[PDB]
């Protein structure tokens, strides 16, 4: 999974 | 004060060194949703390559911007309240 992907998560 | 219509939709306004580190990624104004700071966040990390490249949901900040505003030295993605917590601790709330 992409830094980008996990992050997404957040918001 | 209005309640937020949602968690992201808070007001805020980031102090100083938050405010430095959004602005190093483009940021051009003073008050900002909680989404938009997590979005430049995110922008920051991704820019300066902070992530590891294998694990990916582990961010090294060690003596970065990031690190002297977070308090540590790594963490990781998954932990979303320590996340907020520490951010919160970087911003006041405002108006709207």
């Amino acid at each position: 999974t992409s830094f980008x992907e996990y992050w997404x998560l957040l918001p | 004060s209005q309640i937020p219509a949602s968690e992201q939709e808070t007001l805020v306004r980031p102090k100083p060194l938050l405010l430095k580190l959004l602005k190093s990624v483009g940021a051009q104004k003073d008050t900002y949703t909680m989404k938009e700071v997590l979005f430049y966040l995110g922008q920051y990390i991704m820019t300066k390559r902070l992530y590891d490249a294998a694990q990916q949901h582990i961010v090294y900040c060690s003596n970065d911007l990031l690190g002297d505003l977070f308090g540590v030295p790594s963490f990781s993605v998954k932990e979303h309240r320590k996340i907020y917590t520490m951010i919160y601790r970087n911003l006041v709330v405002v108006n709207q």
